[PDB]
């Protein structure tokens, strides 16, 4: 992963 | 008047992308979260791996530590929450209950709770013993980006995509405060100040901003950075001089003084975007890691  | 920062270790051994970075409160070891669905542990002080730490399903978007600096809480694509006993490295308790994945994890100062942001848009609450989650927040419309309690453990910040900052009440679970005034743009972190009485707000407007809280207001705003596509953590620096640290998408670490809000300084040498950053509890550096053309944590010290 998400936040990636 | 300005800190110089050296780039002292670059460390790698992760595959995929790393996603935060947390040092601990003792200022020894350097937790780290990746794409790989890994946790590698790095002496602060020397840069030098220390252990893996895995066992989830997916990739961990998130890491942080407990006070104790006994445990590790991991915040994952896989729907779920593990918290680590880093002295094993082996996992405790998993926490479940979120629709979809995890994106944000901070435990709050005393440590027995966790406080849990998902793409779900909801804020839970956890009991680091039982491991149950007590209770949950619809916090906003949209997916949330950051969770962080404050000084005490009274409050929750926590931001969301929709624009929003809602301040939440952690006994209670009663939203208290809300933070718009015009903008609207998406906001991709927060946490609350260590004097506690203002909260650092990152947008994807390129932004940032401090607010009081208390007073509902934007103080200053600082700039320059790229941020428009990645959630890229901020910092306060509260060492050897009072600064802003951000990670940014055109590959620096990004440092203003706090009061003038124009830029001090920026350290370069990383060949990607840097998605997290953070500061040593007791001596001066930043730690910061970079998106998967990248694959490493630099280390940084400076003498202010």
């Amino acid at each position: 992963x998400x936040r990636x | 008047v300005k800190p110089n920062y050296a780039l002292k270790f670059t460390l790698a051994g992760h595959t995929k992308a790393v996603s935060s970075v947390k040092f601990s409160p003792n200022g020894e070891w350097l937790a780290s979260s990746s794409a790989d669905k890994l946790i590698k542990i790095w002496g602060a002080y020397d840069g030098k791996f220390e252990k893996t730490i895995s066992g989830h399903k997916l990739g961990i978007s998130d890491v942080a530590w407990s006070s104790d600096s006994n445990l590790l809480v991991s915040a994952s694509d896989d729907k779920t929450l593990k918290i680590w006993d880093v002295s094993s490295g082996k996992c405790l308790k998993t926490l479940k209950g979120h629709s979809n994945y995890v994106f944000c994890c901070n435990f709050n100062p005393q440590s027995n709770l966790i406080v849990s942001g998902s793409f779900d848009e909801s804020v839970r609450i956890w009991d680091v013993k039982t491991g149950k989650c007590l209770k949950t927040l619809p916090a906003h419309s949209d997916p949330v980006s950051a969770v962080h309690f404050n000084r005490d453990g009274s409050l929750i910040v926590s931001s969301s995509y929709d624009g929003l900052c809602r301040i939440w009440d952690t006994a209670s679970g009663q939203c208290l405060k809300t933070l718009i005034d015009d903008d609207n743009p998406p906001v991709s972190f927060v946490k609350f100040s260590p004097n506690g009485k203002y909260i650092l707000a990152a947008t994807l407007d390129n932004t940032l901003k401090l607010w009081d809280y208390s007073k509902g207001k934007c103080l200053k705003t600082y700039t320059g950075h790229k941020n428009e596509k990645y959630c890229i953590f901020a910092n306060f620096s509260v060492t050897g001089g009072k600064w802003i640290v951000s990670g940014s998408e055109d590959n620096l670490v990004y440092i203003w003084n706090l009061q003038t809000k124009e830029i001090v300084q920026k350290l370069q040498g990383h060949t990607d975007v840097v998605i997290s950053t953070a500061c040593h509890p007791t001596e001066n550096i930043i730690a910061s890691a970079a998106l998967e053309n990248d694959k490493t944590i630099k280390l940084w010290k400076s003498d202010c």
